[PDB]
């Protein structure tokens, strides 16, 4: 069939604290393991 | 031969043991223990911040039961006991003995915030008010079911003489009306397997439960296993009963196919599109017990042709096609009944307006996906049919542009006039 | 493999008695003989005063009847010939042949002063002006019982297909209307599984007594059950409900003194508001014998009454509060009943104001009684529901008189509430 | 119960080859045994408007629908439906169903605008006339379909609810029943050549079709036509046997009780039943099909006893008054309510009905003329006020005159005063 996903996805689109924790878990994780 | 039999919702049978649940719904679960000669009664509840579980010993062995958030209904079948329970406890327990002729019994009972109903196998119909006065007494076709959600009563009626039927109602504290009397329902029962024969021999009708939406629709679950709802229960003419839920058909899809058996479906609620519900397995129907976690199961508009999915799965993977038709039916009738919920009876929670403009979103997006199929077809009359169906304009625009990218002109003249139309 | 046995209302079998009864009706009754193979028929009234009694032989073997103020109907189920017979004979009788498909019979038959109608196994509705000319005709559930009063007419109808179900309906000047259409009826049907009863239940398979108006043009029926059902608020049919308003078999077990008696039953006549006018036929055939008693009279009593408590507690002494029970409610159903019937259809034996005041009366002092006993208990919230339910200013005052003598002072403030918020408006 | 596949007017094979599926005011449908395959056939009566044409059938199709736009067909057992306009231009489509275990499709329906299904389950599923599934609905089980533009009218029968119908229609803003499950009061059936057909069809059900008026009728095994009236307003709607065959047979054959002649129900159209008159063994038409034929409606008010006392058959005058009277009657108000509600449907109504007024008090002065023969004041008064027209008043007057009966000239002529006077 003719594909359309893209249409629906133009169609569909019409900082956190979350977002900052979740870097701190990055950050602390990296930070333990690097040299 | 037929026989009259005590119901209780999803209340399930002894079977070999010497415990049963009495009913199980969206507020709790009772459970009776079959002590000696005397049985240890346990009310549990879901929402354990409003209410507290309590137990106490029963010496008239009571095998019917009704629980809703204001207080517990308790009966005995054979002679015709009954007891209400307020949950607080501010307000006082009463009990009642209602008269029974020779061979009758309570088939049913059910609560209400100012009133308590009692129904027999002789079709009498007993209104006490939520103090045990009473208030009246009907003669209707025998109630072997019955349940309510706030005062909103929902009977359904049965005898050799009359045929499968029911009944809805909403009493209140003011304007007592009746939707629709004695009308006879399509529900499916069993052919009136030891273990399906005991459960039959302890629930003749086959109606696993009976309960309303958390939005106030009637629904019933019978012995095909498949859950209906009432639609547009609120103008009796256009009132309409419809499958949402095979739930055999799920059971062997999202087990992948294979026949599977000895898996079933024991529902509590619907809540808003999702089925809760206890999956009991083994050669059992019913829960035993330590009652497991309700499991959810979305409801899924029965458009599965089976033949169809072997043939493409031979973990089912289901067809665009059929996704999409299911997407577009479920999406429409879900949307039409918070329509009526939210003009009738208006928001309960402050987002349900919100989840239906979610819902016509989902809505619209199925019609673009089997509108594409159709031009892929080239079928322009088939795409110009399902063009017509779009709610949002905004979305009618990806309407052309499918059509434009299907190489269909006269489609992008048609949508074109329809977009003029919609605008004007 | 059901027989549609021809029906008319409080009529009776043979058994091995040649004469018999066709029907009988607060006018009067009807009987035949059977003599040298033809049938004398008798036709006799109640109220003498104003009609007279006559005698003549039916040459056709009629088998069915129905007996009205101005007149008497007759039919013979096999053949389809009726006949219509006025009181008077200022106007003339009248004799007509209705058609019948092979295997069929009349069921019934019904008339009025302004309307004759009849009904058939094979579920045809024929009805005819009171001069017998042709005015409909409509096919419908197989009819299985039928009566009729003044424009209005009462069906019941069964088969293997359709179950017992029933119709009311009324003629208008422009046209009929249905209130109820071939709806389920709450009646139950006699064990189909004592020879008396089977002797009787061969003459009539469906078990209906007799079916009839009220007084106040109310439908009534009397089954195998033998109870009194009143269809109530048949005039606005979404909310329209069946009353079991008098439990003959029960009344009948109290005033033979808590006794299990196969030896007396009740033949109904008709509801005369209160009171189930009726025959206290009495030993083994459970139908009148051919000397008649006299037209007796039962109370109708809803039944809310239990043997376990009236043996224990108690020719049977009713316990006061399980009295006023009971009189709460007669109260309540009749009070509506006459407030239908004078909102619809006006007062029709010019007294109905008053004594729908007096049911209020008794309405109000049942509760009352109910709400003495809750505070004996000092049940403030049983009382208080029970003050709501009282309906006079009157009432509610001596509501607060029996609470401040119950020394239980949150009701007397929350009964002045309710006068308060009433005397106000 | 065995709930075998219905469609309107079609026919069992027994121990034939050929077999009808459906029969219409339009045409016919046929199909044609072809060793496991199946040949088919559509034929249609308006050869001017429509064409004839075949086609060969391997999944063996034994439900049908014709409608005048298109052709519908359906696999009972394993719940394939297929579409097939009669403008070809117009795609056919096909779509396969879901059918539970044990499940079978029961009927079919078509219109210019949407295609129903219902199954032996009672599910009741539509389309719209392209294929889109556009919705699911649960019923007792549907045992015969039939549909007319929006308008579609069902019959339902279990174990569980009875014998019961339902009448609907497809407003633009919502769906509206009109009656829905209601009793129906049709008989079922009650000697081979009886069980080969009520082993195709144990409802009995011969037809089932709305008028050209757009009113619901069906025929059934009793063999007398059914027609709801006054079906737009629910409080007041009736169930009229306007027809019973048996009677017109008897009649039409001199008095003899033939086993020998058969009616086969195609369609209402006003006054006459469209219909096929079969005659022989079977009680179903052949494969030589005869050409359609009309019987004219008429009310069963005759007396069979009263019939060949009095004697083709001839029918005493007022008797012959009485049907008219009552027929005249019944189809005034068919044409009122549909004028009222419908509107005109070709245009011929309007005077159709002045001249049936017309006719019906002059049936009513003819059972004037015989009360008042038998000097009988009271029922020729009654006669009197069922009269429409002053000129049927003043005949009355007339006639009164004429039988000598003053006291009739006088409460005939203050009727009279009574209608002009306003």
């Amino acid at each position: 069939d003719i594909n359309i996903d893209d249409i629906l996805a133009e169609l569909d689109k019409e900082v956190s604290p979350q977002q900052d924790f979740s870097d701190l878990m990055k950050s602390w994780k990296n930070e333990r393991c690097s040299p | 031969k037929f026989r009259y039999m005590p119901f209780s919702p999803a209340g399930t049978p002894f079977g070999f043991t010497d415990r049963r649940y009495l009913t199980m719904n969206e507020v709790g679960y009772v459970s009776t223990v079959k002590n000696s000669e005397q049985y240890s009664i346990t009310v549990s509840f879901f929402d354990v911040g409003r209410f507290r579980e309590y137990h106490f010993e029963d010496l008239f062995g009571y095998d019917l039961c009704f629980l809703n958030e204001k207080g517990t209904l308790f009966g005995q079948s054979k002679t015709g006991q009954i007891q209400y329970r307020p949950h607080d406890s501010i307000h006082s327990n009463w009990t009642k003995i209602i008269p029974l002729q020779a061979g009758e019994r309570i088939t049913s009972v059910a609560a209400t915030p100012v009133r308590v109903i009692v129904g027999t196998s002789l079709g009498y119909f007993r209104s006490f008010n939520q103090f045990g006065v009473p208030f009246a007494v009907e003669k209707t076709s025998p109630i072997v079911a019955l349940t309510a959600q706030n005062y909103r009563v929902f009977s359904v009626h049965y005898s050799q003489f009359h045929g499968l039927s029911y009944s809805l109602s909403e009493l209140g504290t003011s304007s007592k009306r009746y939707y629709k009397r004695e009308c006879p329902l399509p529900m499916s029962l069993p052919n009136i397997k030891d273990a399906n024969l005991d459960y039959y021999n302890f629930n003749p009708m086959g109606i696993k439960s009976l309960f309303f939406s958390s939005y106030g629709d009637p629904c019933i679950f019978g012995s095909d296993n498949t859950l209906l709802l009432l639609s547009k229960w609120r103008s009796p003419e256009e009132s309409k009963w419809l499958p949402i839920l095979d739930s055999n058909m799920e059971i062997w899809k999202m087990s992948g196919g294979k026949e599977t058996t000895d898996i079933h479906v024991w529902p509590l609620a619907l809540a808003y599109d999702t089925l809760n519900c206890i999956l009991v397995k083994g050669k059992h129907i019913w829960p035993e017990f330590p009652l497991p976690l309700p499991s959810e199961m979305e409801i899924r508009m029965p458009v599965f042709v089976k033949s169809k999915l072997l043939e493409e799965n031979k973990e089912i993977q289901i067809p665009v096609s059929m996704a999409a038709e299911e997407e577009y039916l479920r999406s429409k009738v879900l949307s039409e009944l918070l329509t009526d919920t939210l003009e009738n009876d208006g928001e309960m929670y402050g987002n349900e307006n919100e989840v239906l403009a979610a819902l016509n979103g989902a809505y619209d997006k199925a019609l673009l996906r089997l509108f594409a199929s159709a031009c892929s077809d080239q079928n322009v009359e088939k795409a110009l049919s399902l063009a017509h169906e779009l709610k949002q304009d905004r979305a009618l625009t990806a309407a052309v542009k499918i059509s434009e990218r299907a190489e269909l002109p006269s489609l992008v003249k048609k949508i074109n006039n329809i977009r003029e139309a919609r605008y004007e």
